[PDB]
RNA sequence: GCUAAACCUAGCCCCAAACCCACUCCACCUUACUACCACAACCUUAGCCAAACCAUUUACCCAAAUAAAGUAUAGGCGAUA
RNA sequence: GCUACCUAAGAACAGCUAAAAGAGCACACCCGUCUAUGUAGCAAAAUAGUGGGAAGAUUUAUAGGUAGAGGCGACAAACCUA
RNA sequence: CCUCCGCAUAAGCCUGCGUCAGAUCACUGAACUGACAAUUAACAGCCCAAUAUCUACAAUCAACCAACAAGUCAUUAUUACCCUCACUGUCAACCCAACACAGGCAUGCUCAUAAGGAAAGGUUAAAAAAAGUAAAAGGAACUCGGCAAAUCUUACCCC
């Protein structure tokens, strides 16, 4: 059949937890603070991703050159293969030339 | 025991428990509040009061503690009825059977005040770990409870294969730099004259 | 075509079934015409004491009081074997940094029948 | 005699036999060296009686009279062995300063992993031993990549473990 | 003794000895009819018949004439819920023929409930004359 | 499985409603029902 | 087990209608 | 299985001394038993108890009527309850209490003498002589026993137990004593057949 | 008729696909290493 | 009314942080997991594929993100690099 | 571990005729001419009958060897785990 | 009533129709599950101190004869050498073919059994189909062809 037969437990979302309350504070660190820091210095996450944006192919190129040495053997083989795939896809395939 | 075994009211090695938790089954794990071993303050033979459920607001004596599920069993309190000895034909006989309680569902009694109180652990020169009421400066001693085997050591008699205490606790060991092996040989009068030849070890 | 079962002397052809054994320690050697020579000396001898007039029995009375567990170390063994002799001899002029072998120490284990390292005895 | 593989006939099939506590390590340490050796055979005979009694119950399809006795006996002998072991170990330290009774070395197998190789005894010296020289106690270079993969694998398993720990604490915070 | 390294012997060496022996024995009732002198034993794998002779005459003072052994293979047929083979362990069987014409036979080993009982007899069953009508009421 | 259709039951019932009064399997089996219901309309 | 609430709620209301058809209240 | 937890009993099956219906020995037995009651509670009166025994009896029977097992449990021992309710399930009872003829009075009181650890029980016996109405219906609601709303007299002997040791122990109906000289219960509505011996081919009837 | 290509023997099995045969060549060593990394319970015959 | 249906939690994924386990007794390179006797390792990757064929040629990790710059330059001066 | 070929150390071949032999008839064995059945079968090639050889360039058990840019081959493009 | 099968060893397999209790083409049972038993060495496996040194002439009833492809089997000198029966295999209706498969499978003894087995679940007696047995007169007229059944022939040609 494949449809639930009772209502799931109700979800309560605390809109006034500390994380929700102080969301987006210091986004104006630059203009309000003499330009000591760019807002892109509030970004946390991957080394190859802090304050940068690109398509999949570009992201892979970047991860290869920035954390390529330090990554695991099989992971890196997977990444080298990804790049090979995407290279052919983007250069040789598609609707428009 | 298998990973994520469920602790029943039956002891784990029992046949009843084997019926309930066979090797193949894998039920959803029970979420238990982890409380430290020092912070645990409910002992067997202590007097507690039941706060919630049926038969609430009544004194009772702890008979069983299952630490794994933060469980306390009170003898003759929080009871439901079951028939035991029922067959194909016979209906069996009815007994009361206790349901476990969470440690939140009970609290300890003051021994003198005869009322439910919160309890904190203290260090004293006399007693390393002692229990004191928060509102009343009153110490609650450890209850008397029999051992696992149930020997009753105050009234116990030795058997034929049991070593007497005085014989067991006499110190006959005089330290020396002989081995057991040298000592026994020289004491038994067995003597070897031949020299042990040298061997390569690798 | 089985890999998972334990390999045993039951399992091979004729030659194989002869060669492997269970764990038993051999007690001799073979000579011409497959004659087995036993050596009496290779056979372990049970060194079994006299049990007559012995008060200790295999179980212990519960009436016995409990005591704190403290294992044995070299430090305390020296303290309750060698140390009293040394200090007693320190009071007079009999003690000597050379020839301390009198107190039970040995320079070498080579001559000994029971050699401590490497061990040359059974249990 | 052969009769002492069985206990006293008076207590045959009695459902319950009152038995003493297992010996403590402390109690045995007080005991003499020679006396421990004697006690040890007393414990030996006792074990064998109880082992034959286990098997006979199993054959008759009946419950054992007091099965816990066996456990006690075993424990006592474990204790005894430990006590004796301690004495030998102590004396070794004082005489040779060797922590291990049997000689050995850290070695590198062909799988490139570090092992504690225990020595065996031989009649002839090692260079003359054909069978011994057959063994390779070193890793050729091709092994290094596998060592990498192995390490990586170990790391993965560990990383996974850590995560689950954290996640579990989180749900335990929302419920309490 | 078992699971210990035996010290090597060279000609003219000292006599090899054990002081505390790892071996533990069961004396077992045979499944087949035997001669009266023959007695059966379950034995450690690493034990020899030489060892068992010495073991019995040493510890138990039992004079023995003859000893023969065999290695019994435990079944590996049984499987669990995970369809993995459960191995019943292999053991060694020693037959011992006693000397001096001594005879041994295996001994004949093994020659709230009140409330339950009193209720079981207070069952009263059921009277078919009543035909299933409740019996509690005195009406 | 970031996004899964949760209410296919209702999408199915829309066709089957019309198909109830038919004969044979096509009164209940959707891949059959739909084809006849289209023709019916 | 599908994340979502709307489809589930709809279904409950469908079941209520079926139950009403089976045994109409007095 | 041997574990430290024990099966806890709130009643005992059987009767310490069975009252026999139709002399100074029984009265002195009662006197020593009531003393062995008083030392535990110290607020027991033999005068006022029969009324308590009466109204407890009635409300127990009212429990049966409306099928409230929880109140019944507070009211009736664990020995009694199976005998009360094994037949009553999947049928309707219509029990009522009409006025009493002879006032209820205690006949004998007996006490246990420490047969079990931390357990002292007290059995007291009451004679009750009253008219009641009763009807039992079938599962399909067909009247199968008794009459609708006309009373018939009944003489009954009832035993009451209490846990003397337990502070939360309570007087509860435990059992009924049937006299051997009692008239048989009024006849049932339906007719029955009792089957004779079912004989195997290699048997003859005697 | 085919299908009975496997005519078993312990000697042949061991001399072809055994532990000693495996370790004999560097190629075989790597075969063992692979199986160890995959976590096979049978490393060899 | 059968056959069924329904479920939430085992766990897992991507990050960040941080440089990892190599382990009682016994055994284990001979037919591994078997107490106990006179040879030796380092040596250009290729190919699919792209060029609408194919033959020179065709991105692949080398130790600071951005920018210089798809610039100089290379190339059946073409694909492309 | 099938099959092709080789190596080591083996084993098998009744009866009858024969100047005595890679002879003849003919068992066991080895092979597979012709027919019929079978064709998701007993069988991913079998069965029943009829046939070819059956002291030899014979058949066969055990162990070892030759490996794919290759091996092996009384060449069929044959065989090297259906 | 059947037997070209049997009994044993080897090779392979690994407790796989022993006992007891529950349990489920066929017994409400067993070749199912669990528990308990068992296979005892004289057979067979598992061997040998050293350095030199020796070893021309088959087998076949080895005799006469007869060969060709030319053949499985030996020591001596000197030195060293005194302890003893340990260890392992031993079951079954069993192996390789996905199967309780008309298939495959070495040697010895029995060459028809002293051993081992059972073609028919019950009935009825349709068609078509398979395998047999018999058939008047005729004897290849059948057919690509005497294929098959028979019967148990002769002379040639091509290669
Ligand atoms: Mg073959
Ligand atoms: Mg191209
Ligand atoms: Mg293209
Ligand atoms: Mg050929
Ligand atoms: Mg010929
Ligand atoms: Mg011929
Ligand atoms: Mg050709
Ligand atoms: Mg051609
Ligand atoms: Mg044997
Ligand atoms: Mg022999
Ligand atoms: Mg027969
Ligand atoms: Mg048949
Ligand atoms: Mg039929
Ligand atoms: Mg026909
Ligand atoms: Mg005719
Ligand atoms: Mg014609
Ligand atoms: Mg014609
Ligand atoms: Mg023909």
């Amino acid at each position: 059949i494949g449809i639930r037969l009772t209502l799931p437990p109700p979800k309560v979302v605390d809109r006034w937890n500390e994380k929700r309350a102080m969301f987006g504070v210091y986004d104006n660190i630059g203009i309000l603070g003499n330009f000591e820091k760019h807002p892109k210095e509030l970004i946390r996450g991957p080394i190859w991703l802090r304050g940068w944006k690109g398509n999949e192919l570009q992201r892979c190129i970047r991860k290869r050159k920035m954390v390529g040495s330090r990554m695991f053997a099989d992971d890196l083989h997977n990444l080298n293969k990804r790049i090979r795939y995407l290279y052919k896809h983007f250069n040789r395939h598609g609707k428009f030339r | 025991l298998p990973p994520h075994y469920r602790y029943g009211m039956s002891p784990p090695g029992s046949v009843a428990d084997k019926r309930k938790n066979p090797p193949w089954i894998r039920r959803r794990p029970v979420v238990v509040e982890p409380i430290s071993d020092e912070d645990w303050y409910l002992f067997c033979g202590d007097t507690v009061e039941i706060l919630e459920g049926k038969d609430a607001g009544k004194q009772g004596k702890v008979v069983q503690v299952i630490r794994q599920r933060n469980w306390v069993v009170v003898g003759g309190l929080n009871t439901h009825y079951r028939y035991i000895g029922k067959t194909m034909d016979y209906r069996g006989t009815m007994i009361p059977s206790e349901a476990p309680l969470l440690h939140r569902q009970v609290k300890l009694v003051d021994p003198m005040d005869r009322k439910p109180t919160e309890i904190e652990w203290r260090f004293t020169e006399a007693g390393e770990r002692v229990r004191v009421s928060t509102r009343s400066g009153r110490i609650i001693p450890k209850p008397e409870f029999p051992r696992a085997d149930g020997i009753v050591p105050e009234t116990w008699i030795d058997g034929p294969k049991d070593t007497s205490v005085e014989d067991a606790l006499e110190r006959t060991y005089v330290p020396c730099l002989k081995t057991l092996q040298e000592e026994v040989m020289e004491a038994m009068g067995i003597k070897e004259t031949r020299k042990y030849k040298k061997v390569y070890w690798y | 075509a089985d890999r998972m079962s334990k390999w045993t002397s039951k399992r091979g052809p004729r030659s194989f079934r002869g060669r492997k054994g269970r764990g038993a320690k051999g007690i001799g050697f073979l000579t011409s015409g497959w004659r087995f020579v036993q050596i009496k000396e290779m056979v372990p001898e049970f060194v079994v004491p006299d049990l007559t007039g012995f008060k200790l029995k295999p179980y212990v009375s519960y009436l016995a009081p409990e005591s704190e567990e403290t294992p044995l170390t070299a430090a305390q063994l020296f303290s309750e074997a060698v140390a009293p002799a040394i200090e007693k001899d320190f009071k007079d002029g009999t003690f000597d940094p050379d020839n301390l072998e009198k107190y039970g120490f040995e320079p070498t284990q080579e001559g000994k029948l029971f050699q401590l390292y490497p061990r040359n005895f059974l249990r | 005699g052969l009769e002492e593989f069985f206990d006293d006939p008076k207590n045959w099939g009695q459902e319950k036999v009152k038995s003493g506590a297992a010996w403590t390590c402390q109690q045995l340490r007080n005991k003499s060296n020679e006396d421990l050796h004697k006690l040890w055979y007393v414990l030996l005979k006792e074990r064998n009686m109880l082992l034959t009694l286990e098997q006979e119950a199993k054959r008759q399809r009946l419950p054992m009279p007091s099965p816990e006795r066996l456990d006690k006996v075993v424990d006592s002998m474990d204790a005894l062995d430990k006590v004796v072991q301690e004495r030998e170990d102590a004396l070794r330290l004082l005489q040779t300063g060797q922590e291990r009774a049997r000689p050995g070395a850290w070695r590198r197998d062909i799988f490139g992993r570090i092992i504690w190789h225990k020595f065996k005894q031989w009649v002839i010296p090692w260079h003359l031993n054909k069978r011994y020289n057959r063994k390779r106690f070193f890793a050729l270079p091709y092994v290094d990549h596998f060592l990498r993969l192995e390490r990586e694998k170990r790391a993965r398993i560990k990383a996974r473990k850590e995560n689950l720990e954290r996640k579990k604490a989180k749900i335990l915070l929302k419920k309490f | 003794a078992r699971n210990v390294v035996y010290p090597l012997y060279r000609l003219g060496g000292p006599q090899l000895r054990v002081f505390r022996t790892n071996f533990f024995i069961q004396l077992v009732r045979p499944g087949v009819a035997q001669p009266e002198d023959t007695v059966q034993f379950r034995i450690p794998m690493e034990m020899t018949r030489v060892d068992l002779r010495n073991y019995l005459e040493g510890i138990y003072n039992v004079p023995v004439a003859a000893v023969r052994t065999r290695v019994q293979h435990g079944s590996n047929k049984r499987r669990d819920h995970r369809n993995v083979r459960i191995k019943k362990p292999d053991y060694k069987v020693a037959y011992v023929q006693l000397a001096h014409g001594q005879t041994f036979t295996f001994p004949d080993l093994f020659p709230l409930y009140s409330m339950l009982e009193e209720e079981r007899q207070q069952r009263q069953s059921s009277d078919p004359r009543r035909g299933g009508v409740p019996s509690w009421f005195g009406l | 499985l970031r996004n899964r259709v949760t209410d296919r039951y209702f999408r199915i019932q829309e066709v089957l409603k019309h198909a109830r009064h038919f004969r044979g399997r096509k009164n209940r089996c959707y891949r059959l029902a739909v084809r006849t219901v289209i023709r019916a309309f | 087990v599908k994340k979502g609430f709307r489809a589930a709620f709809r279904f409950q209301k469908e079941l209520e209608r079926q139950r009403l058809l089976r045994c109409p209240p007095p | 299985e041997k574990s430290d937890r024990s099966i806890h009993l709130a009643c005992t099956a059987g009767i310490f001394d069975a009252y026999v219906p139709p002399r100074m020995k029984k009265t002195m037995a009662s006197q020593v038993s009531i003393r062995r009651i008083k030392d535990y509670d110290a607020n027991f009166k033999i005068k006022d108890f029969p009324e308590k025994a009466k109204d407890i009896f009635i409300e127990a029977h009212l429990c049966l009527n409306n099928s409230d097992h929880d109140r019944l449990h507070t009211l009736v021992t664990e020995h009694c309850f199976p005998d009360m309710t094994w037949d009553i399930k999947y049928k309707t009872v219509r029990w009522s209490f009409v006025e009493s003829l002879e006032p209820s009075h205690v006949v004998q009181v007996r006490c246990s003498s420490m047969m079990n650890q931390g357990n002292v029980y007290g059995q007291i016996t009451v004679r009750m002589h009253t008219r009641q109405t009763l009807a039992i219906y079938d599962r399909f609601g067909r009247l199968m026993y008794g009459q609708e709303d006309v009373p018939k007299d009944v003489l009954e002997y009832v035993v009451f137990e209490k846990q003397l040791t337990n502070p939360y122990g309570s007087w509860r109906m435990h059992t009924k004593i049937v006299p051997p000289w009692a008239p048989p219960k009024q006849p049932i509505l339906k007719t029955v057949m009792i089957p004779g011996p079912q004989l195997k081919p290699e048997e003859e009837y005697e | 008729a085919r299908g009975n290509e496997y005519q078993p023997s312990n000697i042949k099995r061991k001399n072809k696909h055994g532990w000693v045969r495996r370790l004999s060549t560097p190629a075989g060593v790597q075969v063992i290493l692979r199986r160890m990394l995959k976590g096979r319970k049978s490393l060899s015959h």
